[PDB]
């Protein structure tokens, strides 16, 4: 009955292992930020990926040795090359096998003033470098990809190196490493894993972020715009490397029926495809390595933030929905710089924009933690065509990568969105605009609950809709609330106790009781007390009639959930994990056997009586422990006391007195409307015991 | 615990040192060119029956001055007020703020809109200068006839006053733009009479709307005109039918400390 | 629901039986000894683990104990109030101690004329101001001097001198009259009625010193007046906090501001 | 194992030490050496074996507060007043008045909680200075940056012996000169009534117990009246009765310490 | 309820995570030539059925320095002790320190005079410079091979040792002579085994006697021997058996909640 929320409850829990999964690929890397100077602390990595030739890193010691970083292309072969190292200018040999990786080199000087040389062999398709500084050795990747390790040096001031780079690093922490591999030798990783994904100034401390509902219906309008990273490659402009889209900032103003709202978006593209133009391999030709346009596959998101009495309740959201009208992208001509001939023009391009889904957003500009809403766009092609002229490149749609802006300063979209903030008004007025003690406070509530509802309860059982179907929740955690729950669950004592049961009945496929069986392995008072709290977990075989006692807890938890308001939804799972077991330890169970019944309690009880007259009977415990193996089992809410004292103090008839040894709730109900005291003690005394 | 109010109380139907104040406007006292005025009154109150030391007297400036921070000492208040032919609205709050018995709320409008509950919760700002401006707002937090950031918009109710009650219709919450620098506003609710003061005025015309209702103005035994030439004459029919101002108030009202209205938090 | 006249109740001695807001006063100097401004959000969100709403726990500052004692503040539904111990001020803290932890009732007063007299122990003189000057001279039953020329305002004998607070006393049964400059400070007679227990007050450093009744025969260190030892404020704060129930438990809801009271005496 | 301690039990209706702490001052004062003799032949001429009777001497109370050493069964120690000691004066008091059990903590690493009321965090040392910043679910600093140290909230400075409480509930991460002190958790468990504490001077300034609403005064903290520290030696030997029939023996330490470590 | 009062016990004939503290000597150390080898061990102890982060390290300077005053702060305990073919007597007397309680009751040089009871009694001397002298004594407190005036004549029974136990013959009084600003000397009575600790030792050859008694040698389970070249064979041999170790042992009695008035130290 009303117990099967239980038996449920450990049921689909294996389905956690599934988000699991998802969660251990939500189970984060910081950055990028400006080239500038800092110390990042020990155990920290530097995770490098660099874009345009020239000097990446190096670490200033001043009295220890000199490091160099030197980035190579491909498509160049034994040749000398001009790099500005520490400022001074030096050459470099460079030769390369590779027409589609670039290569990493690192120099080397033994002083500040040392010879030079070329060493550390790093090839690489993302164009990633790791460093680490820890345990009074210095890390640094080395080895071929996608699989190597990390060459160790031992030089002093190591807490002091400060090394400036000259292009976008992550800082990650140690626990990470299969992380950062995972984001280092399989190529660039998406930019929304990024936390602060506007290139903009750097912080090391950015935090991602009764009641009444609270309505705003308002309007936006938004302008934003896209940007290029364009890369000339080596030799002598004859070919590129990369012309690659980049997160982009826009800010700006608008007039909203008087009010002049600053509005701050930041555009970016995911799942972008990569056409590739293939030159002859003559090492004078026009040849591109990737070309970035969109498609049907990818998406672009923008992050949303103004000052707003909105905007300024949307750190709890109760619901969010976007009605947002499409937009049209068209893109411009695109000359590349050729020294010598006519110089490939990209023509045409365009898509469309239509909104498919909203969340949060963090964002930052200067040192301003935001709450914004992410945007959510699904991509259309269309009708103008897109080719490359002077090649043999046509009939291609989508939108390129080189000028989405198409002279134009902004991309307007107008629409509306609604959403729905939960505020603490802890009265019917005072409403902000702006943005343990429970277990005694649980514990004591369970004093006042009615007792016919609560046999009514027991009577409909649950569900896991109908558990959580009464309690308000937050749409952004309420993604995962039974998971947690479940998760916690599938941790609990009764999860042990259900697994060691299993384990012993399959071994014993290889006492008290008539044979060797499970459940058969003031002496008699512990025994039989043993074989109770082992016969406890029956509850979870199906194999019971009428009411049971997890059903009376459920029912009290749940009655208790809705009354109490001091619970967190962090909270339930803790709350029900120690509900379920530590409930109702005084049980007592019977069993039938040719008009005698036996009976025994957890707490050292055990009688025996028959169905004519309730005559004392005595104990026999082999006949117990052979007919409880596999026979009925009735939980025992009335048991022998209660039982005597009615059939003497109460004229009853014979169907009443056989419905109570089978705990039928219409006789106990109507016993219950009665208001007879002995059954009134025994419903409160069972109640009060229901506590933590 | 509660003095008992639970257990009914039945009877049968056939069964068989004190305070006394004294408030007066300043320029009545100026009229009355006397320093030992008092004394006088003394000795017709003790010829009347009460002891010596039970009537006090007390100086307000004026109906303006007065209503900031009002005061109520003694068991029993029968305050004298001027009439003037423009001060009926100051005049009629000042009474009701004064003739029956308040609950408030502090507020603090730099954090928290507010609202209204019932048709029994009125504004109370008190202050030597207050200026009171109200924006409603729809059902989705958005300024109807007013703009929700701009302070110039705002539609006014109150300006340069000492006593302003204030009140708008309930249902929709508000947003408060008052010059908190001398100024200080608070949220009650009544709770009903209050039967410790009693109001006589000299002149006027009978007009003192004590109640916040459109539709009806009950008139009580408590609030009562009389015509005046020279003040003395007014104070000697004052002290000459006591009895019968006694017999209508009753002292088992007084409050703790002097506050016209009870602070809470 | 009949108010006014007390009902005698009834009940039984078997059967089993059986949100608010929080203040606190703290002086400058701890204020001054902290040195961190968003201390007031940090208290805030250790109160609410320890169960209490959020944005509801007020704060209340004073310069010093005597200014403070100046017209002091009831408005709250659990007074904690800390005093730092001075080794020369303590008439002023059991002066303040009697004024916040006793529920007083009391008449107004006009002495420049008037004669006043006292019946009973509970009956005593409070004059609260900026600048009091107490002067009390007795008189005889015909109105004549006694140890005072009664025609003049100088032959008397200060009572109190350069205080914003003063409790007196005199003998039940004669006459007084009475001379101070009201101008900076006013008085009143009182009655002191019963035990208010909406205020707790907690004393640092020091020993136990407090007196709450005139009364010489009794000197009762009740439970509302605690003593701790202190070198950093943040500690005493710390402590405060962590026995915020036991405070509760000790005290209670002030009984007059219950509806029950409505017609005896309004809070 | 169990002669009758928390289980059932049916009724009916010489050569144990006496150590004794005494400052400097007292001596210095005196100005002998001598007076041992004459305190160990008036304990015999009182009733206690001679040798049976030891004596310790303690530089300064704060000297004294570190890491105490109990040197006997029965115990009976003396402090003098000071104008701005008392903090110290009451918190070594409870300490060495009280049954205490300490888990080592590993406080430069890892984070920290306590669990109860009954719980309290107990450092000693040459030099202490504790500063600790409150935590959240966020694991980011309330009033107060992870990182950075100095801006933390102060808690004690430079004093010899710290007993404080927080916040009991949420975790708090906590820096110290680890090099100059000592931090252990540590729950009080019940009374250690095998030592009391005499007051010479001052106005019963002792509280034994964290919580400010109970401040009792057992029987085993007293005061009496000084000028001249053989007037104080003489009325505490003479008096010996009342103090032995004070406290009990069975109280006995397992082992020579203040209080017991990770049992 | 109370502890203490043993009650008689009566059972029955018809029935069927902790900390784990290791020293070693730092010629280990440097023999070992590793730094993460804390956390290999702590993983193998992992394996092997312990919590991780549940097994802590220590380390003495020198068996010299081990001595002075050896703490134990562990529920169980196995302290492993370089054999010298020179230190046997500080063997012994380390082993039987570490090895049984000790009930101590401080003890003076300069009023008193000492003396023992029991053979259950011992003498305990331990600090940084310990050299103890000592001198019996007659009825009539006269000369017997030293004079009490004197102190030149005394008899050397340890000098230097870090460690030093001795007893005198019981039924007569003795007087001492030692440096208290170096050494500190208790007077101890021997409780009885303290089962929560081991000692394992490397090469030597059953030198270890626990106890003073001539004519008994008794040979514990507790004390194991092993044979030895380099450290990490030891090291390996020693985690490999940690079920036969932590049956030989068990709790310590005296620190379990039996401890109320158990004559706990």
């Amino acid at each position: 009955m009303a117990s099967l929320i239980y038996r449920q409850l450990l049921t689909n829990s294996y389905t956690v292992d599934l988000s699991d999964e998802i969660q251990e690929i939500g189970s984060l890397l910081d950055g990028p930020y400006q080239p500038t100077t800092f110390n990042p602390p020990v155990d920290y990595w530097m995770l490098l990926a660099p874009t345009t030739p020239g000097v990446i890193v190096e670490g200033t010691n001043n009295t220890d040795r000199w490091l160099a970083t030197i980035l190579i292309e491909p498509n160049v072969q034994s040749e000398n090359r001009t790099y500005t190292i520490f400022g001074i200018q030096e050459q470099l040999t460079v030769s390369n096998t590779s027409q589609d990786q670039w290569k990493f080199i690192d120099v080397v000087k033994t002083t500040a003033n040392g010879s030079i040389g070329q060493y550390g062999p790093l090839l690489s398709s993302p164009k990633l470098y790791a460093v680490m500084k820890h345990n009074e050795k210095l890390y640094t990747y080395e080895g071929q990809t996608p699989n190597a390790t990390t060459a160790h040096y031992s030089t002093t001031n190591y807490d002091s190196v400060n090394m400036t780079a000259f292009c976008d690093f992550y800082i990650i922490p140690r626990s990470e490493e299969s992380k950062c591999t995972e984001y280092i030798n399989n190529g660039l990783p998406p930019i929304q894993n990024t936390r602060n994904v506007v290139p903009l100034s750097l912080t090391a401390r950015d935090v991602i972020h009764l009641w009444k509902e609270m309505q705003y219906n308002r309007d936006i309008t938004i302008r934003f715009k896209f940007a290029n990273t364009i890369i000339k490659s080596g030799g002598l402009g004859y070919k590129w490397s990369e012309i690659s889209f980049k997160p982009a900032n826009y800010q700006y103003t608008y007039t909203r029926d008087g009010e002049e709202v600053t509005a701050h978006t930041t555009c970016s593209v995911n799942g972008m495809n990569d056409f590739s133009f293939n030159g002859g391999y003559l090492p004078t030709d026009f040849v591109v390595s990737k070309f970035e346009v969109i498609k049907e596959n990818s998406y672009v998101y923008i992050d949303y933030w103004d000052d707003s009495q909105a905007f300024r309740n949307v750190v709890y959201v109760r619901s969010l929905a976007a009605n947002l009208n499409s937009v049209m992208c068209t893109g411009g001509s695109y000359n590349f710089s050729l020294p010598v001939g006519q110089w490939p023009v990209l023509t045409g391009g365009a898509v469309s924009l239509h909104s498919a889904g909203v969340t949060l957003s963090t964002q930052f500009t200067d040192f301003v933690s935001l709450n914004s809403l992410r945007f959510r766009f699904r991509l259309a092609v269309e009708e103008p065509h897109f080719k490359l002229t002077r090649t043999r490149l046509d009939r291609l749609y989508g939108l390129p990568a080189a000028d989405p802006n198409n002279g134009k300063e902004y991309y307007e979209i107008a629409g509306r969105f609604s959403l729905i903030s939960l505020v603490p008004s802890n009265d019917d007025y005072q409403t902000p605009i702006a943005n343990g003690e429970l277990r005694e406070e649980f514990n004591a509530l369970s004093q006042e609950i009615a007792m016919s509802q609560l046999i009514d309860l027991a009577l409909l059982p649950l569900d896991m809709f109908s558990m959580f179907s009464g309690i308000k929740s937050t749409i952004d955690a309420a993604k995962s609330m039974a998971t947690n729950v479940m998760k916690k669950f599938k941790k609990s004592g009764l999860a042990n106790s259900v697994s060691t049961l299993t384990d012993s009945l399959s071994d014993a496929a290889s006492s008290i009781g008539s044979s060797a069986s499970a459940w058969t392995d003031s002496s008699v008072s512990t025994q039989t007390s043993t074989i109770s709290r082992r016969l406890r977990l029956k509850e979870m075989a199906t194999q019971t009639e009428g009411m049971n006692f997890d059903d009376i807890s459920a029912a009290v938890l749940k009655t208790k959930i809705d009354k109490s308001t001091q619970i967190s939804p962090n909270t339930i799972p803790d709350i029900v994990t120690e509900a379920s077991e530590k409930f109702i330890p005084n049980r007592a169970y019977r069993v039938i056997n040719n008009d005698d019944v036996f009976e025994a309690g957890i707490d050292g009880k055990f009688f025996a009586y028959k169905v004519d007259t309730f005559e004392e009977i005595p104990f026999d415990v082999q006949k117990f422990a052979d007919l409880v193996t596999d026979s009925p089992v009735i939980s025992a809410i009335i048991d022998f006391k209660t039982l005597k004292n009615l059939n003497d103090n109460y004229g009853i008839s014979r169907q009443q007195a056989f419905n109570l040894l089978r705990s039928d709730p219409r006789v106990l109900r109507e016993f219950i409307n009665q208001d007879n005291p002995i059954i009134r003690n025994r419903i409160e005394q069972l109640i009060m015991q229901c506590r933590l | 615990q509660n003095y008992g109010i639970n257990l009914p109380i039945t009877g049968s139907m056939d069964i068989a040192t004190s305070t006394l104040c004294l408030y007066y406007p300043t320029e009545a006292a100026t009229e009355i060119n006397d320093n030992s005025w008092k004394d006088t009154l003394s000795q017709l109150f003790l010829t009347k029956g009460w002891p010596t030391g039970s009537v006090y007297f007390k100086e307000y400036t004026n109906i303006a001055s007065f209503s900031v921070d009002p005061q109520l000492y003694c068991d029993y208040n029968v305050v004298l007020m001027k009439y003037d032919a423009t001060l009926q609205l100051d005049m009629s709050e000042l009474a009701d703020l004064i003739l029956n018995e308040w609950l408030c709320n502090p507020m603090d409008i730099t954090l928290y809109y507010y609202q209204q509950t019932d048709e029994a919760n009125k504004w109370i700002s008190m202050g030597s200068s207050c200026t009171i401006k109200v924006c409603p707002l729809n059902t989705q937090t958005l300024g109807i006839g007013c703009l929700t950031t701009d302070a110039t918009t705002f539609e006014e109710v109150a300006t340069a006053e000492k006593l302003v009650i204030t009140d708008v219709v309930d249902g929709v919450n508000h947003k408060l733009d008052v010059t908190t620098a001398t100024c200080t506003i608070r949220n009650c609710k009544k709770l009903g009479p209050r039967e410790n003061v009693a109001v006589i005025q000299v002149g006027g015309s009978d007009i003192l709307d004590i109640t916040a209702d459109p539709t009806t103005a009950p008139q009580t035994e408590r609030m009562m005109r009389i015509n005046w030439k020279k003040w003395w004459q007014v104070f000697y029919t004052v002290v000459d039918y006591v009895d019968q101002i006694i017999q209508v108030m009753s002292k088992r009202s007084r409050s703790l400390n002097s506050a016209a209205f009870y602070y809470r938090v």
